[PDB]
RNA sequence: AACGAGACUCUGGCAUGCUAACUAGUUACGCGACCCCCGAGCGGUCGGCGUCCCCCAACUUCUUAGAGGGACAAGUGGCGUUCAGCCACCCGAGAUUGAGCAAUAACAGGUCUGUGAUGCCCUUAGAUGUCGGGGCUGCACGCGCGCUACACUGACUGGCUCAGCGUGUGCCUACCCUACGCCGGCAGGCGCGGGUAACCCGUUGAACCCCAUUCGUGAUGGGGAUCGGGGAUUGCAAUUAUU
């Protein structure tokens, strides 16, 4: 036990030091179940321990692996930003950087006024769905005059 | 359930007994063989039902009169 | 007379039609029949199909 | 002499055939010990005849069983019936009929379907519903 | 010289194929051609299921149509000159007959 | 030798049925002793044929019930198996005595039929008493396990032990003592 | 003792330990990153999964020889959940099956045979029956 | 557009898109009040 | 006296009796081959395991499918104007298997958008008889048939072991079902064979279920809607997203 610290702050977000290490770090945006397992496998960490049982140099080893996947031989087919449209790079985007990357994508579609950009602006379904009977969020209207 | 016998069975059994009383008896398996050679019956399942009511009528005729 | 007087018809409902009456809806491709479903119920006895169950 | 018999048991689509011959007490299903057929929650179901009759009645013969068709549970009931039906047919041909009666009476007084088949098979589906008796929903207004 | 030679028969109707096939066995047996008996292949069933209505109205009834096909094989030990004789009589009904010069 | 069958592990000869109305309908001992609570028998085919089914198999059938569990009988045999092993550790007694006494305590003996909010009191037959007892104690085990770390094998053991002494902590005893209170007001 | 005489699950664990102790079986570089089949949601819990896959594959070739890469993907097939739609059957990874069969040929346990497919050698047959005796002896019969 | 031609000035950000993505085949909906038969209670008797 | 009912036709459950099979199997041996010594006992005649392989061996129990057989309220006990029938039980594979077909007389029921079935009316070269693009999918809102779930009688990761009914190279019309080897995380790609089918895909290695592991009552490792970025395949063409 050692009565060690059981809440910790990692990338401007709080991790509970109380779940299994592979399910604690998925509190970061851009890190799902599948990616969190592969990062800890490259970092040489035992998956059996609770997240409050990592030492100060073990968390810095995990953080420096999450920010640079391609230098620790994580494959290109794993990553969430592929050939990024403005500069051609491959990377994983995390935390408040993922919010801004979507914010730039919706404005890029709106500025040229393509059909995607207009559907996102009017608040309608963007992919191929019908709209007669599903997604209702207004109020019932009466027939009376 | 329902085991009542239709007029096609009941009339054919009476006409057999009027003509062949001296051939017949209480054994169903012998009556079933007699009824196959004295008559043309289209189905095996109808032949079994006719020999069944003939066997019931022989056991009545051994006690007293049957009006038909 | 025009040189462009037709469009490709190598698949889909444009390719196929009934052998008896030239209709395009509800036709049977099974076993090489190529009849319309209403024309099949009309000729089934002459083709040799029957119903038992 | 050569001295052997072949007989079968059934349930649903499953069939099992048992061959037995003069021997020392071997029993196998598909080349495996009958202690190792996979759904071992039912292990007392394929042990039932040898536990009920006792191993002294099995000591003169070697039995080999082959089985196919049906599902995991239907095959246990096919195996079970093939073994108890084989022993009584072997005894009928090669020993005294007074000893056949002991075997048949002890088996039937515990359970029918050690020696007589179960005739049940599926009903066919009918149009207008998801199965044999069920119907789709009905609506009005 | 002799061959091992194979005849196959096919029809929808069963009881015409029975009388055709029995006559091929008799003509071979009386001439000592050492015929191998009729092999019954599995029966083949064709099925078509259709709505009864021409127009899509009413309660939703269906028609279930089917056709059944029956197939047989016989093998002979004889010259190629005499299968041509026996495979030409009693074949009058709507039965297919086909023969191949070596398959045994 | 083959005249005694231990149901895997538990003897039948020492069991007793202490209500004379139920001795014909709770099938235990003699020809009703088997190795497992699983058979393929045709018990549904006639009206009273149901009374010949061993009581441990009737408990096993009634347990594979609630929608997501239909047809899963191999799972349901091991629930009964592990419940009987927990009952023997808690009580020190034969698990078949605990089941028989839980059935004798849980079945209601007066009830009121419906005639128009309006009801009239009537007697209950011994076959409906044993049918009601099984459904009540299976329901009691099923409702307690639904959001607890407790397994259903532990809840079925707790429910049978409380019913065998009539403690009114069980679901089956509270419901029996509700049905007979309401019927006593409709005489 | 033959492979048909012992319980099959601890035979796979005994054979997996024998392969992993030898040091001769080669492994691919991507063994720590692959999903193992299309229908799985996550990578396997055990770092040692490749030796267990080879041990099970050799045991399959003993009981039914003449398999190939396509028929190994049907042995390791399973159910796929499709989110809000109904579920269906789905086959295993072809590249994993092909590299596991090529890794066993490098131990001289497997051969490509006449007609088409693969089978065990006499040396492969010897090493499996040798481990079946070790699994039986561990129970002190 | 199915009845008219809509003009486009091709900005370089449009690269790799289709020409049909900038000329839309319909008018955005804005509702008028519901008519007779729109709800079960709306029934008319003379 | 006639039609409907019933009979009738197909179907399910029984035959160690009949006919008879290299496009179906079993048993056995002339035997032959690999592996194990666990076995009276050796590394064997003899034992164990086989979808390992010949038979110019014997045969039809298991598979196929032709002919016949079998069940009648027939036997025994009660109840019945002692008739017609009804209830229980013995013996038995079996004492209600499930479908198809179906009368007289009607309806302002549906269909002219199934038809070279069809009356009358309309239109007929600025056509109501062919190509290019769009729509049938548009969304404040009311209703109908359904799929997935709210978890521990569970979800996830490994391991083991069982089906039945069918379809298959398109005859204008141009496409079929797939074993085996190699490349790729995957979807997929290249090479090279079999099948017009009891012959090849195929012993159709199906899912739930079964055995072991991890989570711990938390909208949680339950649930997977909504939405960003990248890669294949069909096609003449995929944006209003084919899969």
């Amino acid at each position: 036990p050692e009565k060690f610290q059981h809440i910790l702050r990692v990338l401007n977000t709080n991790i509970d030091g109380r779940r299994k290490i592979a399910f604690a770090i998925t509190a970061i945006k851009g890190v799902g179940r599948r990616y969190a397992h592969v990062v800890l496998r490259k970092a040489d960490i035992d998956l059996t321990k609770r997240a409050g049982e990592l030492t100060e140099d073990e968390v810095e080893r995990v953080i420096t692996i999450m920010q640079n996947p391609r230098q620790y031989k994580i494959p290109d087919w794993f990553l969430n930003r592929q050939k990024d449209v403005k500069d051609g790079k491959y990377s994983q985007v995390l935390a408040n950087g993922l919010d801004n990357k979507l914010r730039e994508d919706l404005e890029r579609l709106k500025k040229i006024r393509a059909h995607r950009g207009l559907r996102h602006f009017w608040g309608l379904r963007v992919r191929g769905q019908h709209t007669k009977t599903t997604g209702r969020r207004g109020r019932t209207v009466g027939v009376s005059k | 359930m329902g085991r009542v016998r239709t007029k096609t069975v009941k009339k054919a059994a009476r006409v057999i007994i009027e003509k062949y009383y001296t051939r017949l008896g209480n054994d169903f398996h012998t009556n079933k063989r007699v009824c196959e050679e004295i008559a043309i019956i289209p189905s095996k399942k109808l032949r079994n039902k006719i020999a069944g009511y003939v066997t019931h009528l022989m056991k009545r005729i051994q006690r007293g009169p049957v009006r038909g | 007379q025009q040189l462009y007087w037709s469009h490709p018809r190598k698949f889909g409902q444009g390719s196929r039609s009934c052998r008896v009456c030239s209709n395009r809806h509800g036709l049977i491709r099974k076993y090489g029949l190529n009849m319309c479903r209403q024309c099949f119920r009309q000729y089934a006895k002459d083709i040799g199909f029957i119903k038992l169950d | 002499p050569l001295q052997s018999v072949q007989v079968f048991g059934r349930k649903k689509t499953a069939t099992a055939v048992a061959h037995c011959k003069r021997g020392n007490g071997l029993i196998k299903v598909n080349g495996r010990p009958l202690e190792m057929i996979e759904p071992r929650t039912l292990q007392y179901k394929l042990l039932e005849p040898v536990l009920l009759l006792g191993k002294e009645r099995f000591a003169g013969v070697d039995i080999r069983v082959r089985v196919k068709g049906g599902g995991h549970v239907a095959q246990i009931y096919a195996i079970r019936q093939s073994i108890s039906k084989a022993l009584v047919a072997y005894y009928q041909k090669y020993v005294d009929e007074a000893s056949k009666k002991e075997i048949k009476d002890i088996l039937i007084q515990y359970d029918r379907t050690l020696l007589v088949a179960d005739p049940r098979r599926c009903e066919s589906k009918k149009f207008g519903g998801p199965g044999a008796r069920a119907r789709y929903q009905k609506s009005y207004r | 010289a002799i061959h091992r030679i194979r005849i196959t028969l096919t029809s929808r109707n069963v009881k015409s194929l029975e009388k055709v096939c029995a006559d091929l066995i008799r003509g071979a047996k009386e001439k000592n051609l050492k015929v191998k008996g009729p092999v019954r292949m599995p029966t083949k069933t064709l099925r078509i299921t259709t709505r009864k209505t021409p127009c899509g109205e009413g309660s939703k009834t269906w028609d279930r149509f089917q056709m059944r096909i029956h197939k047989r094989l016989i093998d002979l030990h004889s010259p190629s000159e005499i299968v041509k004789q026996i495979t030409s009589i009693s074949i009058e009904p709507g039965v297919e007959v086909e023969v191949t010069i070596a398959d045994a | 030798t083959p005249d005694i069958k231990l149901f895997g592990k538990w003897s039948t000869d020492d069991v007793q049925i202490n209500d004379i109305s139920l001795q014909d309908y709770i099938a235990v001992k003699e020809k009703y002793a088997k190795y497992l609570p699983h058979s393929a028998g045709r018990y549904a085919a006639k009206r009273f044929r149901k009374a010949q089914c061993p009581i441990v198999e009737r408990l096993t059938n009634s347990m594979m019930m609630h929608g997501r569990n239909n047809g899963k009988k191999l799972m349901t045999v091991r629930i009964v198996k592990h419940a009987f092993e927990i009952i023997h550790l808690l009580t020190g007694e034969n698990p078949l005595q605990v089941l028989v006494n839980a059935i004798i305590n849980s079945g209601p003996r007066e009830d009121s039929t419906r005639i128009g909010v309006r009801r009239q009191a009537v007697d209950v037959s011994p076959l409906r008493r044993v049918n009601q007892a099984i459904w009540l104690l299976c329901t009691g085990a099923r409702e307690a396990a639904f959001r607890n770390i407790k397994t259903i094998a532990e809840c079925l053991a707790d429910e049978l032990i409380n019913a065998a002494k009539g403690s009114s902590n069980s679901y089956a005893i509270k419901k029996k003592d509700e049905l007979e209170r309401v019927a006593k007001s409709n005489r | 003792v033959t492979v048909k005489d012992v319980n099959q699950q601890e035979f796979v664990r005994a054979l997996a330990a024998f392969l992993k102790k030898s040091g001769k079986l080669k492994v691919p570089e991507w063994v720590d990153t692959v999903k193992l089949a299309k229908h799985k949601e996550l990578a396997p819990y055990d770092e040692n999964w490749f030796y267990t896959r080879a041990a099970s594959t050799a045991r399959h070739l003993y009981l039914r020889g003449g398999a190939g890469v396509g028929s190994m993907t049907k042995i390791y097939g399973g159910r796929q959940r499709n989110g809000v739609m109904p579920s269906h059957f789905s086959r295993g990874s072809k590249s994993v099956a092909r590299r596991v069969l090529q890794a066993l040929e490098g131990l001289k346990m497997v051969e490509k045979d006449q007609d088409w497919g693969r089978k065990l050698t006499p040396q492969g047959q010897r090493d499996l029956d040798r481990i079946a005796g070790q699994v039986a002896a561990a129970k002190k019969k | 557009n199915g009845k008219t031609f809509n003009q486009v000035e091709i900005k370089p950000e449009m690269i790799g898109h289709y020409l049909g993505e900038f000329s839309i085949t319909y008018k955005p909906v804005k509702h008028g009040r519901p008519g007779i038969g729109a709800t079960h209670s709306s029934r008319f008797i003379p």
